[PDB]
């Protein structure tokens, strides 16, 4: 319930930050 | 199908990035569409449809 | 009895508890009683 939940929550920060900055192109 | 679908209405965190990910391709999907009616209603009156485009001379 | 360990309990309440509808039967002074609504809001933890 704890590991699994970070997990979760850093998925959720990661996929915001690609959405927010859309790093496309700098992904080489 | 059912693995994502339990996930999501299970687990905030889940939800959450599902929302994100719906934002991200729903504004794609509506500013690609918007754009082809664009295109469509406007034919002929384009930067790159101008015939002389490249003889300033 | 002794089948029942801390997985499965956990199991039993997300299947009876977890964002469940419930419900309520009050008498008395309950107007500081929470309404249907935040008691329905409290059947599931948003930070999980």
């Amino acid at each position: 319930i704890d590991i699994q939940a970070a997990a979760g929550w850093g998925i959720a920060a990661a996929a915001g930050a690609i959405w927010v900055v859309q790093p496309f192109g700098w992904i080489k | 199908f059912e693995g994502f679908y339990k996930l999501i209405m299970r687990r905030n965190s889940v939800y959450v990035t599902f929302i994100i990910a719906g934002a991200f391709f729903g504004e794609r999907a509506v500013d690609y569409g918007v754009h082809k009616l664009w295109e469509r209603n406007n034919v002929g009156k384009r930067y790159e449809d101008i015939s002389v485009l490249g003889q300033r001379p | 009895i002794d089948a029942v360990d801390a997985s499965t309990v956990k199991r039993v309440a997300n299947k009876y508890i977890y964002d469940k509808d419930i419900a309520i039967s009050a008498i008395g002074p309950i107007q500081d009683l929470p309404d249907y609504n935040k008691f329905r809001r409290r059947t599931y933890w948003n930070r999980y």
